[PDB]
């Protein structure tokens, strides 16, 4: 024979635009997010930079 | 004024076209006394052109028929 | 000159006076220009030959009686002129109009009968 | 809300934007172009093809009337007879004036039909507006200066202009009623040509065609006959 | 190699057999008929509005052709550009053939197009070797590189337009393509010269010579003369007997 | 969603634990990897299909043995020729009328005489001549052909049966939303 | 612009929002500013394909697909016999699209209807088998072979004892090839 479509069709291929939000590109989790990091890191940088000073009082 | 006509008349000089050198006067015309010819008139005026670093327009070339009418353009062009 | 440098709206002349206006116009452009071809395209020939070998091409067709020929004439010389004054034509085709740059020159057609004949045709 | 087609939005279309006043520029088209065939004689197809084509677009478009226009057409022609020199093209020229930061309003008569084309001055931001946006010719001259110079520097303008706030012996010319965005898309729906907005460049671009439908005299005969063999390609038999 | 194991194989699933095909025979010049009277009809209607300058019009299948005398091409084209019925303001091709057999050379067409009524028209007009047609760069500045090309392949020369330059051959180059009298080849032919350190022109040789095989055209005519198809209402009435 | 399941999708799949790690890392889950499957692509190679096994086709009127005469279906010796009318065609078109409708009755003798003065007067004098002439009265005749009005031009679709132009309507859904300025049209 | 006839249903676009008319919040409006969002998401995806497998083939070692019908070099070929099928009808030079082929017959010592030139100007061809479809003895054919670049350009003007030589050589294949797309052809 000759070369044909299968009996029933092919099934339905997908063509439309997916694209699907994700949460880890959302702006709320992000800034939630930067935000819990500098606010660690700024209680860690003002506990050493108060040890280093004291360090510095014994130096001299 | 003397000297527009001293360069221009040793122009016409090496000139070829021109018919006989010593026709050349004050008011010597290109095609009656010099037998230039139309085409012979622009390459003279060109050299009348190129000599005094000027540029002479087509309004004012066509005018260009006699030596007493290029004197009277170059003296009018501040420039020489 | 709207679109570009050299550019001249295709024009149809009204009359004798005004196709001899023209020409006259065409071909003082050209010799004008002469100098300014000489250098852009490194011509290894004095402007005197440019000039006189430019005058060739004007003495061509200096016997039409047509006005119709004329302006089609005209129109070739402005879009010549227009790609020589732009540098695009290459030295190449510039060159190439002065027919004896030719590795046979000037000399291409036999000088008389006999000359042509024993050289086969030239 | 949405009852009014905002003037200048977007249509759909690139470069093309909402009408100010669709249906009035529309009717002057119509008979503006229907004045200009008066020149061609009657018996040119031409002719008849073009008036009876803008006559049925001028009735659709008649057949539409927006809101408070018996009201404000009454009102508007007293306000134009009482002010004539306000508003005549042979006092303030074919632009209503030339202070272009004031309103400019002129009549121009069509084929027994009064219309007025009054120019508005261009919104624009307050922040970027010199002078409230006086058109600039430059400083004046100064110092030792001829009579001629100061003739060609415009100083006989000053017994001519007015300022922007002057308007005492003038009266404000007031707008036409719009259609609304609904009475719009009826008009859409009847002339069956499109957008209003594009209907307005077709009709447009019959009025400049009668221009040269007259030049040319199209209903003059063949001009040039075919010579024989001109039109005969490499047909069998 | 991980199958999808729901995607089975699509060549491995059996195909319905099919048996006799069978095809009705179409003429597809009789799907041109419901419109050939309109195509008539729009013809005649725009050589009475242009009388001056409409010599006849053919129709073929869907379409309508008009021929013009050259100095109505102003006219004509600003009636097909700006008319409400005739809303064609498109260029989608303007060239050239070549009929060497008439005393104008040169045949124009412009190929039109109308987005509003979803229609095509043609015009012809004709030129010569002298003889100039006006530009329509006035009315379609798509037109103006169309020109160009008729310019520069046919010699055709175009009243109005700025810029009428060669488009397509090479700066010097001299001659007119596609004229019927010009060769295939051309006459002259380039390389580079190492004695001159340019390229240099010289005159055409060609190693092999162009083998022109048009003399093995049958001896015999194979199309015919075909089939008259013109609608009942642009045929002169016949007169009835007695 | 639009996104169907990459178990329907014949590219080559992830396994195992290394499967969970994917639909757990991954932008859309259901996206493949553009990789195409061993068994299945191009399998086998065109070289290996049974020359034996395709056919080729005819088309029983056409490809018959015993009830088709070739002239019957000889379509490009029916052409259609190029149908011209030239100004003097349309005079006497408009003089005398047509086949299809004739403007006087044209009966026996002394209508034939009336068919060249037809042909005759078109020659002579262009359709403007004629018009000039008989006055405006039949320059509303030429629009009286189409009832009035100028006709308008054939559109070149038929998908509704009839020559016209095509109705382009929006989508009745846009695939970009209103969110991207393209609409999508049907 | 439009089709003639009414309007497109809502053609016309909507009027333009004001900028406090638009529906997205200042927060999720501000962070896509400041973080980059959607660039982040691009540069994810080029992780993804980061550790996905690529596409490249080692050549020569691995070659790319090629069908049955592929055109690729001329070969001229035999019969089982051994005698050459080509009986110089010369259809294959009157179809050429580039004139490459230049034949010249006469009657061979036997009689025989055959070749004395057979050139094919491998720098004219346009590789587009038309050649080899208007063949009435499957004489001229097209092999898979690609691989034959060569120095010189006299190199690529093959006479008939390299074309000869070549369907020699690719016979198997050249049958294989004709197998299977006989029934097709
Ligand atoms: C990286 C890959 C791992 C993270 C994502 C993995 C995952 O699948 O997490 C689940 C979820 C994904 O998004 P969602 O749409 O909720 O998924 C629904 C699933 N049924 O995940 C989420 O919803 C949360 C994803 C993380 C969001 C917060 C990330 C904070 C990262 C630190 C701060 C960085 C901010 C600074 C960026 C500067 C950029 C210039
Ligand atoms: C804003 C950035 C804040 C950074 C964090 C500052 C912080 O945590 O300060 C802690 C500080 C005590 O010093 P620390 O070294 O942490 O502990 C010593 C032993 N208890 O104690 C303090 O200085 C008290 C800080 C109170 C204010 C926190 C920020 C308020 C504004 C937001
Ligand atoms: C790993 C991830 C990082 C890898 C490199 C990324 C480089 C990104 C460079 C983007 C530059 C874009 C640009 O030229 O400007 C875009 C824009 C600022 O220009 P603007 O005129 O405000 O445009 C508004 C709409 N974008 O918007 C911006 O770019 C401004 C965003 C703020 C930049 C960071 C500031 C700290 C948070
Ligand atoms: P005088 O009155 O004797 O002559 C004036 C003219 C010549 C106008 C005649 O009176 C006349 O009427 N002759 C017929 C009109 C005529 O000359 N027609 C043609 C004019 S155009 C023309 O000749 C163009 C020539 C070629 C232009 C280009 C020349 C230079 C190209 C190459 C330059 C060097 C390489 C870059
Ligand atoms: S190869 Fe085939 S087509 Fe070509 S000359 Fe020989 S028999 Fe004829
Ligand atoms: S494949 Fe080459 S040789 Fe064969 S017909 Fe085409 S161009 Fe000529």
């Amino acid at each position: 024979p000759q070369d044909m479509p299968p009996p029933g069709g092919y099934e339905a291929v997908q063509y439309k635009r997916n694209l699907p939000s994700r949460g880890l590109f959302r702006p709320r989790p992000l800034l939630a997010g930067a935000a819990v990091l500098m606010l660690y890191g700024w209680y860690k940088l003002v506990k050493g930079i108060r040890e280093q000073n004291e360090l510095a009082r014994e130096k001299m | 004024k003397v000297e527009v006509y001293e360069r221009i008349k040793s122009l016409l000089a090496g000139f070829d076209k021109v018919n006989d050198p010593n026709n050349i006067t004050e008011t010597a015309h290109f095609a009656n006394d010099l037998g230039l010819d139309s085409l012979d008139t622009v390459e003279v005026v060109m050299a009348i052109e190129e000599e005094f670093s000027i540029e002479i327009p087509d309004k004012d070339a066509d005018q260009i028929h006699s030596v007493d009418k290029a004197i009277e353009y170059i003296l009018r062009q501040p420039d020489a | 000159v709207q679109p570009t440098k050299f550019a001249v709206t295709v024009r149809q002349s009204r009359n004798w006076a005004d196709a001899k206006q023209r020409v006259i116009a065409a071909y003082r452009a050209w010799i004008r220009a002469a100098p300014e071809i000489q250098t852009m395209y490194s011509i290894p020939f004095p402007v005197s030959h440019i000039r006189t070998r430019i005058r060739q091409e004007f003495e061509r067709h200096r016997y039409v009686n047509k006005l119709n020929v004329v302006d089609v004439l005209l129109q070739q010389s402005n879009a010549d002129f227009q790609e020589t004054m732009n540098f695009w034509r290459q030295q190449s085709h510039v060159m190439a109009f002065f027919k004896e740059e030719h590795f046979r020159g000037e000399k291409r057609l036999p000088s008389n009968f006999i000359t042509g004949f024993l050289e086969g045709r030239n | 809300k949405g009852k009014f087609l905002v003037p200048g939005a977007p249509t759909g279309l690139t470069g093309l934007g909402t009408h100010p006043s669709p249906r009035s520029a529309l009717l002057y088209l119509y008979h503006s172009t229907l004045e200009k065939l008066k020149q061609i004689p009657e018996h040119s197809v031409y002719r008849q093809s073009v008036e009876a084509v803008t006559r049925h677009r001028l009735a659709l478009v008649e057949s539409v009337v927006p809101e408070g226009y018996d009201a404000w057409v009454e009102r508007a022609k007293k306000l134009l007879e009482e002010h004539a020199d306000q508003f005549d093209p042979t006092k303030v020229g074919p632009e209503g004036g030339e202070e272009v930061q004031g309103a400019r309003a002129v009549k121009v008569e069509r084929d027994g039909r009064v219309f007025v084309v009054s120019r508005l001055p261009k919104e624009e931001d307050e922040r970027v507006l010199e002078w409230d946006g006086e058109v600039d010719e430059g400083p004046e001259l100064e110092g030792s200066r001829t009579l001629e110079e100061k003739i060609e520097g415009g100083l006989e303008k000053i017994f001519t202009r007015r300022d922007v706030k002057d308007t005492v012996g003038r009266v404000e010319w007031e707008p036409e009623p719009q259609l609304t965005a609904e009475q719009v898309a009826e008009l859409e729906n009847k002339i069956g040509a499109g957008l209003i907005e594009e209907v307005i460049q077709v009709a447009e671009g019959e009025l400049k065609l009668v221009d040269t439908m007259v030049k040319a005299r199209v209903w003059e005969p063949l001009e040039e006959q075919p010579r024989p063999g001109q039109w005969e390609y490499f047909e069998r038999k | 190699v991980a199958l999808p194991k729901d995607a089975p194989n699509p060549r491995a699933i059996p195909r319905e057999p099919v048996g006799e095909i069978k095809q009705a025979l179409v003429n597809p010049a009789d799907k041109y008929q419901s419109k050939a009277d309109n195509l008539h009809k729009y013809g005649a209607w725009l050589m009475s509005c242009l009388p001056k300058y409409i010599q006849q019009f053919s129709v073929w299948k869907d379409e309508l052709t008009i021929y013009i005398c050259p100095t109505g091409v102003i006219p004509v084209f600003s009636f097909l550009k700006y008319n409400t019925n005739a809303e064609f303001t498109q260029v989608s091709d303007i060239t050239a053939v070549d009929f060497p057999t008439r005393e104008m050379r040169f045949e124009i067409v412009y190929n039109l197009l109308s987005v509003r009524h979803n229609a095509r028209i043609r015009v012809k007009t004709y030129a010569d070797e002298v003889t100039p047609v006006p530009s329509i760069t006035s009315l379609y500045m798509g037109a103006n590189w169309y020109e160009r090309e008729v310019y520069d392949m046919f010699g055709v020369l175009f009243v109005g337009h700025p810029d009428l330059r060669r488009i397509m051959t090479d700066y010097g180059f001299e001659g007119h393509p596609l004229r019927k009298d010009f060769p295939l080849t051309g006459y002259t032919e380039i390389r580079y010269d190492e004695e001159k350190k340019r390229i240099v022109v010289e005159p055409l040789e060609l190693t092999q010579a162009f083998r022109n095989f048009e003399g093995g055209s049958s001896a015999w005519d194979q199309v015919g003369p075909g089939i008259d198809r013109t609608p009942d209402t642009f045929k002169l009435p016949t007169p009835k007997p007695e | 969603s639009n996104a169907v399941s990459i178990t329907k999708k014949y590219t080559v799949q992830s396994t195992g634990i290394w499967e969970r790690i994917r639909r757990a890392l991954v932008i859309d889950p259901n996206r493949s990897n553009g990789v195409p499957l061993n068994p299945y692509n191009r399998n086998p190679s065109p070289g290996d299909n049974p020359p034996l096994e395709y056919t080729d086709p005819v088309t029983i009127p056409a490809g018959d043995i015993a009830d088709n005469p070739y002239w019957k279906r000889d379509f490009r010796r029916n052409y259609p020729r190029p149908s011209v009318i030239a100004q003097a065609q349309q005079v006497a078109l408009l003089s005398v009328g047509s086949a299809a409708q004739p403007r006087v009755e044209l009966i026996g003798e002394e209508g034939t005489k009336a068919l060249v003065a037809a042909e005759e007067e078109g020659k002579e004098k262009g359709v403007a001549k004629y018009l000039e002439e008989k006055g405006a009265e039949e320059a509303k005749r030429v629009l009286a052909l189409t009832g009035g009005l100028p006709p308008t031009p054939s559109g070149q679709t038929m998908v509704t049966g009839q020559w016209d132009v095509h109705k382009y309507g929006l989508a009745e859904e846009q695939s970009y939303g209103g969110s991207y300025p393209c609409r999508s049209f049907v | 612009a439009t089709p003639a006839g009414p309007p497109p249903k809502n053609f016309r676009l909507p009027p333009p929002k004001n900028w406090d008319e638009e529906s997205e919040s200042t927060i999720d409006k501000v962070g896509k500013y400041f973080l980059m969002t959607e660039m982040l998401r691009g540069m994810y995806v080029l992780l993804e394909q980061f550790f996905r497998p690529p596409y490249t083939i080692y050549y020569p070692f691995e070659k790319g697909p090629i069908s049955p019908r592929f055109r690729g070099e001329h070969a001229l070929r035999r019969y089982p016999s051994g005698e050459e099928r080509c009986i110089a009808c010369k259809l294959c030079e009157a179809v050429c699209p580039a004139q490459a082929i230049t034949i010249e017959a006469e009657e061979r010592a036997d009689g025989s209807r055959r070749t004395t030139r057979y050139d094919i100007d491998m720098t004219k061809c346009i590789y587009c088998g038309f050649c080899q479809e208007s063949c009435p003895v499957d004489a001229i054919v097209e092999s898979p072979n690609a691989e034959y670049a060569t120095e010189t350009r006299e190199e690529l003007l093959y006479n008939k004892e390299k074309l000869l030589a070549n369907g020699d050589k690719w016979e198997p294949e050249l049958a294989a090839a004709i197998r299977a797309d006989a029934p097709y052809r």
